[PDB]
C-alpha cells in the first residue's frame, strides 16, 4: 500500500516508507574499488563496495562519492547504489510502491530528466514525483513561509518562500559549503602534522568535522582568549592509537559560512546571502520573511548556531525588526519527514507522474 | 526456503559449538563432530546458493551471490583442517594452556568468519528472490 | 591420484601428497661429497651423499647447503634433491599428477622462471603452480588478515595481508636469520674451547640452536641473574662423549634477532621491522595488522616467544592496542598444512600453469 520516501541526499542518502517516525535506512552512498591485489583466492570479493560496508572497510579502496557538485557523475554507479539499497538492505521491489524522489532547487538540466527517465526503464516504477529537498523542509518545520536552508556536503542553498508561493527573483545557490569545508579542515589539520592527504582517509576528517568543531559567538574575542593559557584545545583518539589535539582551527572552520575569506573564494557568506535574498523581494513581504528563517540539513547541527546567525542578521537588519530562527530537532532527517507528508497526502495523488501517462507524454511532464 | 532453513540449522549448531568450547577436555569428540556437522550444513548453503543464482533473472545479483558463496568452501575447509590440529593438541603429552586457548580462539574466529559469509549469502539470496 | 605439495624450504625441504595430517619426507637440504681417499676398491658408494645419509655420516664428507641467501647454488644439485625425494622417498613420478611448488616472497628475477622451466622439461609434470611460503601460512593459521613471519635458515620475511589483499609497499625481507644465528652461535661456542669451523660439523652447531638456546625476557636483568653464584649453565653432550657447558651464550645467541648489533650488521631488528611495515599502511587498516601477528617457520619455535615479542612490541605500540602474538604449534610444517588446502580447492584447480600454455606461451606471467 504505502508509498516510499527516498531522498537523493547530498551526503548521506535517506530511505524509508512513508511515515511514521524516522528514516529506516541512512547511508553515505560511497563506492570504492579495491586498488590492491587479492591473494586469498576466489577472488571472493565485490567489484566495488557500497556503504555502510565501504566505511567499515577503508584504506584498501579508493572512495568516490557518486554525486559531485549536486549532479550525478555517472548513472552506472548510481543505479548500482539504488539496486544494492532496494534489494539487500530495504528488501523491496520498486514496482510495488509509487515512489518519491528528490533533487536540488537550482541544478543543471537534464539531471532530473535523465534520473526520472533511466529509473523508469531500469527499475520499472509505477508512479513517481520529484520534489526539491528545501520545499519538503517547510512541511517538516510546520510552516509555509520562510527562507529555507538545505545545507549538505557539497551543496548548500538559500530559497525564499512566502504563504504559499515561491519567489523566483531572489533564489541563491552556494557551492561554497560543505565538502570544501571538509577539504579545508583536512588542509589545516595537515598544518599541525596530522596527515590525511588521500581520498579514503579524508572521511575520518569529515567525522572530526561533526563532533569537535563549533561556531564562535564572537571571533575576535575567541582569538584573544585562545592566546590565553586556559585550554580550548581538545584531544581526539584515532583508530591506530594516535592522539590529535585541535584548538584554534576548531572554532575557525565553521565560521567559514560567515567568513568565505578563510577558503579564498569570493562567494558571499550565509549572513549576506540571507540578507541579500530577503532584500531582493518586494517590500511588503520582507516583514514575514524575517522570523521564519528555517534551517535544515545535517550540517546545521553545530553548537553556537542559531544565536551567532541570529546576532549577525540582527546587527545588519533595520531597527526593531525581530528575527527568530526556526530550528527543527535532528535536522539531518528534516527533508525525509517532509517527503513523508507529501507522498501520503490526498488529493495530490493525481499530480504524480504515472507510467501509462508518461509513455505517451514523455519527460515534458517533469517540468 | 531451504537456504534460510540451512542457515537456522547452522545457527543452532553454532549455539551448541559455543557450549562445547567453554568445556574442558571432556568436549573433545563432541567439538570435532560439531565442526564436521557445521561444515556439512555450509556445503548445503553453497549448493543451494548456486541453484538460486541460476534461477535468478539479473546478472548483477547472480554475480554478487557467486562472489560471496565462493569463499564458503575455503573457510569451511580451513575449519575442518583447524579441527584436526586442535584434535591433535587436546590430550597431547606436552602442550601449553596458552597455545590451547589460542587454538580455541582461532577456531571460534574461523567459525565467526564462516557465519558472517553465510549471513551475507542470506542477504544476497533474499535480494535474488525478488527477481 | 591427488595433487602433490612439495615445499621448497629454506632449511629443511618438506614433501607430502595433498593432506591430511603431516609431511611424508623432510631433510635439511645438505649434499656432501666424500673428502677422503677410498680403500674399499669397488668403490660402490654414492657420488655425493644426500640426506638422511649425509646426516648419518658426518666427519667423512663436506656438507654443502644448496640454498643460501634464498637462492639456489645450481640446478645440478637442486635436480638431484628433487630426483631423490620423488624417486627413493615418496616413490612417485610427477607425470601422473599436477604439483604445487613454493618460493620466497622477494627474490631476484628470473629464478622462479628458470625453476618452473627446468622442472617442466626434466620431470614433465602436466601442470604446476608456484606459491610464496607466507601466503600458504594464512590458510594454516585459520586467519584472513595478518603479518606473516616465515623465518628459516637463512632468509626470514615479513608479509602483511589484510582481508585478504596484499599490501605491496609494506613487504620486508630480512637476510638477518637463521644461518647467521647458526654462524654467530659457532663463534660464541668457540669461546668454550671446541672447534666447529669445518663444514660438516656445522650441522652439530645447528642442533644446539634447536634444543639448548632460550630467549630472555629482558636482557639486562637476565645478565644480572647470570652474575649470581647460583648456576645458569647447562651441560650439552658432544657426539664422541665430550661435555660442553654453556650458560650466558645460551640466551645471548637468540637475542641477536632483536639486536643485529650482536652480529655487527646494520639491518634493523624484528622489533622495528614489524612496526615499520604497519606504519607504511593506511590508517584504517593499522588496527587489524595488530593482533593478527602470525609467526611461522621452525626458527620461531622457542618458548621464550611470544611473550618476549609481546613485551617488546607492547612497549613501542600505542596505549590500549590489541596485541595477540601467540602462534600455532609445529610451525615447521605450517606452510605444508597451508599448501594442502590450496591445491585441493576449486576454483583454483583452473589456476595451475598447464603444459599446453607452457609450450605455447612459455613462462609468461608466473608471479
Ligand atoms: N553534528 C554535526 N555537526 C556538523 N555537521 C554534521 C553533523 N552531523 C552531520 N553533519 C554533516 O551533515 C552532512 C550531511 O548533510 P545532509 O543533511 O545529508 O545534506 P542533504 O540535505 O543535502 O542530503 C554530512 O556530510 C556531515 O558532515
Ligand atoms: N625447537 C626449535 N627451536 C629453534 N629453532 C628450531 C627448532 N626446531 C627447528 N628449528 C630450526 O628451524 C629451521 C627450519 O626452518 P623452516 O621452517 O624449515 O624454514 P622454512 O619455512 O623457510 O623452510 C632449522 O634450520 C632449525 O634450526
Ligand atoms: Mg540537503
Ligand atoms: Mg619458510
Amino acid at each position: 500500500t504505502t508509498a516510499l520516501v527516498c531522498d537523493n541526499g547530498s551526503g548521506l542518502v535517506k530511505a524509508g516508507f512513508a511515515g511514521d517516525d524516522a528514516p529506516r535506512a541512512v547511508f553515505p552512498s560511497i563506492v570504492g574499488r579495491p586498488r590492491h591485489q587479492g591473494v586469498m583466492v576466489g577472488m571472493g570479493q565485490k567489484d566495488s563496495y557500497v556503504g555502510d560496508e565501504a566505511q567499515s572497510k577503508r584504506g584498501i579502496l579508493t572512495l568516490k562519492y557518486p554525486i559531485e557538485h549536486g549532479i550525478i557523475t555517472n548513472w552506472d554507479d548510481m543505479e548500482k547504489i539504488w539496486h544494492h539499497t532496494f534489494y539487500n538492505e530495504l528488501r523491496v521491489a520498486p514496482e510495488e510502491h509509487p515512489t518519491l524522489l528528490t533533487e536540488a532547487p537550482l541544478n543543471p538540466k537534464a539531471n532530473r530528466e535523465k534520473m526520472t527517465q533511466i529509473m523508469f526503464e531500469t527499475f520499472n516504477v509505477p508512479a513517481m514525483y520529484v520534489a526539491i529537498q528545501a520545499v519538503l523542509s517547510l512541511y517538516a518545520s510546520g510552516r509555509t513561509t520562510g527562507i529555507v536552508l538545505d545545507s549538505g556536503d557539497g551543496v548548500t542553498h538559500n530559497v525564499p518562500i512566502y504563504e504559499g508561493y515561491a519567489l523566483p527573483h531572489a533564489i541563491m545557490r552556494l557551492d561554497l559549503a560543505g565538502r570544501d569545508l571538509t577539504d579545508y579542515l583536512m588542509k589545516i589539520l595537515t598544518e599541525r602534522g596530522y596527515s590525511f592527504v588521500t581520498t579514503a582517509e579524508r572521511e575520518i576528517v569529515r567525522d572530526i568535522k561533526e563532533k569537535l568543531c563549533y561556531v564562535a559567538l564572537d571571533f575576535e574575542n575567541e582569538m584573544a582568549t585562545a592566546a590565553s593559557s586556559s585550554s580550548l584545545e581538545k584531544s581526539y583518539e584515532l583508530p591506530d592509537g594516535q592522539v590529535i589535539t585541535i584548538g584554534n582551527e576548531r572554532f575557525r572552520c565553521p565560521e567559514t559560512l560567515f567568513q568565505p575569506s578563510f577558503i579564498g573564494m569570493e562567494s558571499a557568506g550565509i549572513h549576506e546571502t540571507t540578507y541579500n535574498s530577503i532584500m531582493k523581494c518586494d517590500i511588503d513581504i520582507r516583514k514575514d520573511l524575517y522570523a521564519n528563517n528555517v534551517m535544515s540539513g545535517g550540517t546545521t547541527m553545530y553548537p553556537g548556531i542559531a544565536d551567532r546567525m541570529q546576532k549577525e542578521i540582527t546587527a545588519l537588519a533595520p531597527s526593531t525588526m525581530k528575527i527568530k530562527i526556526i530550528a527543527p530537532p535532528e535536522r539531518k532527517y528534516s527533508v525525509w519527514i517532509g517527503g513523508s507528508i507529501l507522498a501520503s497526502l490526498s488529493t495530490f495523488q493525481q499530480m504524480w507522474i504515472t507510467k501509462q501517462e508518461y509513455d505517451e507524454a514523455g519527460p515534458s511532464i517533469v517540468h | 526456503n531451504d537456504i534460510i532453513a540451512a542457515a537456522k540449522r547452522m545457527a543452532l549448531l553454532m549455539a551448541e559449538m559455543s557450549r562445547l568450547v567453554r568445556g574442558g577436555s571432556g568436549t573433545k569428540r563432541a567439538l570435532i563432530q560439531c565442526a564436521k556437522d557445521i561444515a556439512k550444513a555450509s556445503d548445503e548453503v553453497t549448493r543451494l546458493a548456486k541453484e538460486v543464482a541460476k534461477q535468478c533473472t539479473d546478472k548483477r545479483i547472480r554475480t554478487n551471490l557467486l562472489q560471496v558463496c565462493e569463499r564458503i568452501p575455503t573457510i569451511s575447509t580451513q575449519l575442518k583442517i583447524l579441527s584436526t590440529v586442535k584434535a591433535t593438541m587436546l590430550g597431547r603429552t606436552n602442550i601449553s594452556d596458552e597455545e590451547s586457548e589460542q587454538a580455541t580462539e582461532m577456531l571460534v574466529h574461523n567459525a565467526q568468519n564462516l557465519m558472517q559469509s553465510v549471513k551475507e549469502t542470506v542477504r544476497e539470496a533474499e535480494a535474488a528472490s525478488i527477481k
